[PDB]
RNA sequence: UAGGGCUGGUGCAGGCGUGGCGGAAUUCAAUUGCAAAGCAAACCCGUUGCUGAACAUACAACCCUUCAUGUGAGUAUUGAGCCAAAGAAGGUGUCAGCCCAUUACAGCCACGGAGCCUACGCGCCUCCUCAAGAGAGUAGCACUGUUUGGGAAUGCAGUGUCAAGCCGGCAGGUAUUUGUCUGCCAAGGUUAAAUAUAGAGUAGGAAGACCGAUAGCGAACAAGUAGCGUGAGCGAAAGUUUGAAAAGUACUUUGGAAAGAGAGUGACAUAGAACCUGAAA
RNA sequence: GGGGUGCCCCCACCCGUCUUGAAACACGGACCAAGGAGUCAAACAGACGCGCAAGGGAGGAGUAUUGUGACAACUUUUCUCGUACUGAAAGGGAGGUGUGAUACACCCGUGGCGUGCGCAAUUUGUGUUUUUGCCCAACACCG
RNA sequence: GUGUAGCCCUCCCGAUGUAGACGUGGCGUGGGGGUGAGGACGAAGCCGAUGGCGCGAGCCUCGGAUGGACCCGCCUCUAG
RNA sequence: AACGUGUCGCGAUGGAUGACUUGGCUUCCUAUUUCGUUGAAGAACGCAGCAAAGUGCGAUAAGUGGUAUCAAUUGCAGAAUCAUUGCCCAAUCUUUGAAC
């Protein structure tokens, strides 16, 4: 006898299971161990061919998208040609001294701007670009025995130039205003959401009464 | 540190000092008067302890007195004891760390001397046997 | 490198080495004589070497080696042997690793070999 | 409770206190939810497949 | 604990373990009911019964 | 409390310093039993039959 | 584990506590949910009610990111200050300032007694809780 | 089959430090098994000039002279073949568990 | 001026590859049945003390007497040592760190024709370099069919019809007409890495709380074999596991032979050749 | 005292199964060895054990390691369940006492009533206070 | 001190049972982690007018004029 | 009486059990990693002193050549760095088969 269950919908006739007759369709992790020991294998073995490269492009701060990551910064694909033509780099050269660049971002802001115009020059000065012939060198590049000064990043993340993520500080202790302390919060906040809630309603009201 | 109470609870059910043949839980602790597996008969998880048993042909009472618990190689004492002691003075040497033991002590140490009269005699009679047969070797181990 | 974690895989190895391969496998120690000599532990033996037997029936016999039996991973020393029934003699086999070697047959292969293995 | 036992044997001078049970998710469940008088929370597994109109619900009431 | 973050000592149970030393003090046997006198072991000669004969 | 440090070429006292207090804490021996029972699985390979 | 199963109880007993009228066969009333309003009836009336049946409007392409919308009751404000700013500030003195978007919060609802006040930032607010933190000596400031 | 379990982080935690409590009361030391006769001032702390030995003759007079040296000849005797099956499936020997030593690094 | 080894020619060089070589310490001392065995009850005493219920040579089948015959190989026990950056697991007539092979670079040798990697490795010659427009039987629409969670129609296919670019076209999850806003610019092409290997290969490796000869692959063996069916196809049984070593029973006698009775080898022949053990019916 | 074989007096229908009912003229039953049947996964619920608690817990990844190394250690969360519910939806959103008819003032606090473990204080056993948990009936507040 | 070879000693009340439910410091088998032993002076397996113990599942000793190399007690984990 | 029944010692028949295991099954990793008209995969017929099957090979037929090592192979023969053994560059490669 059944009794008080919940209805189950469990999901699972759909010939998954391998049998006798059946392939079946299922995937499993027994080689996760084996695969993490090999990508850090790979991450080492990169760093010492490419040395002293870092390991991780620099790339761009973003905001993320939708009410509920308003507040939320991360790093973006590349950096905004508009970017680059503040900071005074050509974005071919770019790519070449190991900066992402971005063609499809459109810097709607100039918060934003900002903080991506800041990274580049800090990259910028924090360079020491070895020169392409040790015998000829042409432009302001790496002096002798700064290039033997050198040393690989290997931040997961390449901030050792730039850093970590831009957000404003939190505000500090302070006393309440004589006009905080009388206006009707919900009363202006509700005025303003009825406004466009009831946009439509009132335009008809006002035409039928014309 | 822990107490006796807790430790016990620990051990109770598993320990290398317990013997579980036959359905017969015995003990093969060194400082337990009889063999029976007790809270108060073991003595190397209490606080004090007080053991009686022989070396060659005298009395030997070893005590721990529990004021060196956590130093295993000044634990104890050795507290050989004259020929011919009574047990009376042996019940009353014991009872002073461990006075609810003190009817056990004394059965312990008449025991004990009998098994010291037993071995002197059994030893004589095996020795005046094997005198007069004939044995074909006899092993000697080396000095030094 | 025969040996192995796998109990399995080693005697694979062992039961179905080539012939080459046994030839090092069945190695026996020098005498204290030899070793105090060439300074060597142990050299695989050959034939027409001088052997004597440390364990086993034949105890303290001495003779030359007459054949190293691979395929049976034995080796044939002169005077070791058993009648048969017809009063016929054949040899016994003994393993390499129950002798002990008292003169080796030199060579200038051999004495390469010795000089590869000299300790100090 | 050692430090009871110590200063107060036999329990003078004490206040007694249990803590609550009758808002366990699991008593909400008691019961049986299509019953008259009854305000038992069913087990649902789909929330959207067991909503129910405002009418045709069970009467909420009963003597 | 510097290495785990936010980790610190389980707090114990029971501020002080033997609990037999509490039970075998001064305090505690002050308010134990007092032992009472019990009977004599039966002896042999079994008690009687039956009453009226 | 205090623990004495002991020398590694002889029977001498070389030292002294204090319990961790990480010996003082509770002993769980349910816990234990609980745990290495679970945590020994987890180097088990998987068998199965074709 | 196997061990603790009822199946090594019934090693011996013939029918593993199924009978032997009613037998063990496979699906004597159906697979599934089967038969909800025919034969099994009066088990989804009695405790799935609403089962049957549809209700209300539809909505394509839900988006659940832009209904995101946690709230907050003023009884538990004191959980995101520090230990020592809730006894600090009182009245006219410099209130703390909490930031209801860092910590996670939308709506502030005005539900308990108010412990201590403060100066609150959120997106949106309550009648009952503006006239609250207000009374209080505190005040709100609107986000976005 | 599910051959893998989890346990929650704290647990683990908690059954650690229980266990490096245990090991500071000789009485739990030798109900387990071991030989701490010779041995003093449990828990046993040695210099630090144990680390810089680079010979196994050091290292075993060092066993010697702290009274470590009876719980390695327990086990050492206690060797042995394993009984049942287990045997052809490459564990062939079964042994018994001596003393731990604890360092600050792997140097 | 400078560069390009991925313009081409001609040479000099590393490494990836393949085949070899090199590592310690006992066959130490006591037996051939019974002492090559023990006791001195946590640790020390102990590098030391004491010996024998198997010998008045015991055991060998109802009891007594005579005469006999009987113990395989020390990786076992005991006492002394030695190596360890090596205690690692295989072999050897019994349980082996020191009998053998293995166990390492905190390495050493020869070979190397293409390829790949290294100041985009390094010289010389030769060459090379420093106003418009944007995809047409296309997209769209109608009917029919199929497909999708896609719901007044998610993708696609057939037939009919068939565009715009002077306020362009496509998308914005409820159909229609009208006006804004936002994001992109179809109908041509190439492209590493992170991913699969659910009855594949070629060479190597690592293992297992798995099965243990009616189990595990059908197949531990001359197994997709013997055998069956006109054919497509179906498809076994069977451990040679005697012994450490063939030392695999010479020879006498009866018998046509097979074999029997003796003799002999072997620790054991009731280990005698489909030969370890050898249950039940 | 136990074990084996025979005998005497007494007692005693053939096992398993379906069935109201089997010793059945109901079915399966010549003998022996070795095989032979409630398992694994996933969603939910209840009882019991353990950790933490208005918070609990991750996963995927990453950081440091021939070593008992496919183990073990480490990383205001970035996700999820919960601390708030209600309406088809647009939307809204829960403390007490006192005083008045987004009202005003306070904040050491069970909304009131009944039955209520234990503890406290009285009388010589009775009556009383605070009542925890639970239950009953009346308010009040949120949608 | 629930439960064992029950911590011990007095006293009182119940005891059958198909389908079914639950309990047992209840019995037995292959393997893992621990701990403690045994074996060529004879391991596992096999045989029995070999007895002893337990209500019982079973455990243990004895003999072999059997065998010839491995195996078990206890606490836990696991299942073809 | 014989037949038949029962218990014990010994012997047959049969091939279980135990101990062994160069086999299977399952999981993981590494590469200068992927056939053919320059005739593949498969199929047939042959080749050794004694050679049925299996293995290796192709009229140069249990192998020719190069390379490293050195004394074996073995049932009985037989020969005495050159064999054997491992690896691989140069070759041979019967009749067919996409088969042209
Ligand atoms: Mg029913
Ligand atoms: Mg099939
Ligand atoms: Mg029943
Ligand atoms: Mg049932
Ligand atoms: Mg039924
Ligand atoms: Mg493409
Ligand atoms: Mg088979
Ligand atoms: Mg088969
Ligand atoms: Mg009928
Ligand atoms: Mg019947
Ligand atoms: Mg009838
Ligand atoms: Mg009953
Ligand atoms: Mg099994
Ligand atoms: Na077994
Ligand atoms: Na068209
Ligand atoms: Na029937």
């Amino acid at each position: 006898p059944k009794g008080n269950n919940a209805i189950p919908h469990v999901h699972q006739r759909k010939h998954w299971n391998p049998c006798s007759s059946q392939k079946g369709n299922v995937k499993v992790f027994f080689n996760q161990p084996a695969q993490k020991q090999r990508r850090r294998r790979l991450r080492l073995l990169k760093a010492k061919k490419i040395f002293p490269r870092p390991l991780k492009a620099l790339r761009p701060q973003v905001n993320c998208p939708t009410v509920r990551y308003n507040m939320k910064r991360r790093l973006g694909r590349g950096f905004s040609l508009e970017e680059l033509k503040a900071a005074g780099v050509k974005p071919r050269y770019a790519r070449t001294i190991g900066i992402r660049v971005d063609r499809r971002r459109k810097n709607k802001s100039e918060e934003g701007m900002n903080i991506n115009v800041q990274r580049l020059k800090t990259y910028m000065s924090k360079l020491v670009l070895f020169p392409l012939n040790r015998k000829k060198p042409q432009k302001g590049d790496a002096t002798e025995e700064e290039v033997k000064a050198a040393t690989q990043d290997r931040s997961r993340y390449g901030t050792a130039a730039v850093g970590g993520l831009v957000t404003p500080a939190r505000e500090a202790p302070r006393k309440v205003t004589e006009e905080e302390s009388t206006k009707k919060m919900y009363k202006f906040l509700k005025k303003n959401h009825s406004a466009v809630r009831f946009f439509r309603a009132r335009n008809r009201r006002a035409a039928r009464k014309e | 540190t822990h107490s006796t109470d807790l430790q016990w609870l620990l051990v109770r059910q598993n320990s290398k000092f317990l013997q579980k043949r036959n359905g017969i839980r015995l003990s093969s602790d060194p400082f337990n008067n009889n063999a029976n597996w007790t809270k108060r008969q073991s003595g190397f998880l209490n606080t004090k302890a007080a053991v009686i048993k022989t070396k060659g042909d005298r009395i030997l009472l070893t005590t721990k007195s529990g004021d060196t618990n956590n130093k295993p190689k000044l634990m104890y004492k050795k507290t050989v004891m004259e020929p011919g002691v009574k047990s009376s003075v042996v019940k009353r040497a014991v009872a002073d760390i461990r006075p609810d033991l003190a009817k056990m002590a004394y059965r312990r140490a008449r025991k004990m001397a009998c098994t010291i009269t037993r071995m002197k005699k059994v030893c004589a009679a095996r020795k005046e046997r094997s005198s007069k047969m004939h044995f074909h070797r006899k092993t000697v181990r080396p000095k030094r | 490198g025969i040996k192995c974690r796998n109990r399995r895989k080693a005697r694979r190895a062992h039961f179905q080495a080539p012939s080459h391969v046994r030839r090092i496998l069945m190695s026996a120690p020098l005498s204290k004589e030899l070793r105090a000599k060439y300074n060597v532990r142990s050299m695989p033996v050959r034939k027409d070497d001088e052997v004597r037997v440390k364990r086993g029936k034949f105890k303290g016999r001495e003779g030359r080696v007459t054949a190293c039996y691979r395929l049976k991973w034995v080796i044939h020393i002169d005077k070791v042997s058993c009648e048969k029934a017809n009063g016929t003699t054949v040899p016994v086999g003994v393993h390499t690793s129950n002798v002990e070697i008292t003169k080796l047959k030199l060579n200038t292969r051999r004495k390469a070999i010795l000089e590869r293995k000299d300790r100090s | 409770f050692d430090q009871l036992a110590m200063m107060a044997p036999t329990g003078k001078n004490t206040m007694l206190l249990r803590g609550r049970k009758s808002g366990r998710e699991s008593v909400k469940h008691f019961g049986a939810a299509g019953v008259p008088g009854s305000h038992a929370k069913p087990h649902v597994s789909s929330r959207g497949k067991e909503r129910q109109r405002s009418s045709k619900r069970r009467h909420a009431f009963r003597h | 604990s510097t290495v785990k973050s936010g980790f610190m000592l389980p707090a114990p149970m029971l501020t002080s373990t033997d609990v037999t030393r509490i039970m075998q003090s001064e305090e505690v046997r002050r308010v134990l009911k007092p032992k009472k006198l019990q009977p004599k072991r039966p002896s042999r000669y079994r008690q009687p019964t039956n009453g009226i004969r | 409390p205090s623990v004495s440090v002991y020398s590694a070429s002889e029977d001498k006292v070389v030292g002294t310093c204090s319990l961790p207090a990480v010996f003082t804490a509770p002993i769980r021996h349910d816990v234990v039993q609980f745990v290495h029972t679970n945590m020994a699985k987890n180097s088990r390979q998987p068998y199965a039959v074709n | 584990p196997t061990r603790f199963k009822k199946t090594r109880h019934q090693r011996g007993s013939t029918f593993c506590g199924y009978g032997r009228v009613g037998k063990h066969r496979k699906h004597p009333s159906g697979r599934g949910n089967a038969g909800g309003e025919h034969h099994h009836r009066i088990n989804f009336r009695k405790y799935h009610p609403g089962y049957f049946g549809k209700c209300g409007m539809n909505h394509y392409h839900k988006k659940k990111n832009t209904t995101w919308k946690p709230t907050i009751n003023l009884d538990n404000l004191t959980k995101l200050m520090a230990k020592d700013e809730a006894m600090k500030a009182k009245k006219g003195e410099a209130l703390p300032v909490i930031d209801l978007l860092a910590n996670g919060y939308s709506k502030l609802l005005g539900n308990g007694h108010l412990q201590a006040p403060c100066i609150v930032k959120a997106r949106w607010v309550s009648k009952l809780a503006d006239k609250k933190i207000r009374k209080a000596g505190g005040a709100v400031v609107l986000q976005a | 089959r599910r051959w893998h379990r989890k346990i929650n982080l704290h647990q683990k935690r908690f059954a650690v430090v229980s266990a490096l409590a245990a090991s500071s009361l000789p009485a739990l030391v030798m109900s387990r098994g071991h030989k701490i006769e010779n041995v003093a001032e449990v828990p046993l702390v040695v210099e630090d000039g144990v680390r810089a030995y680079e010979k196994t003759k050091e290292a075993m007079t060092f066993l010697k002279t702290v009274g470590a040296i009876d719980d390695v000849n327990r086990v050492n005797d206690s060797r042995q073949i394993r009984a049942g099956r287990g045997k052809m499936r490459n564990r062939r020997y079964v042994a018994r568990r001596g003393p731990m030593l604890v360092m600050p690094d792997n140097k």
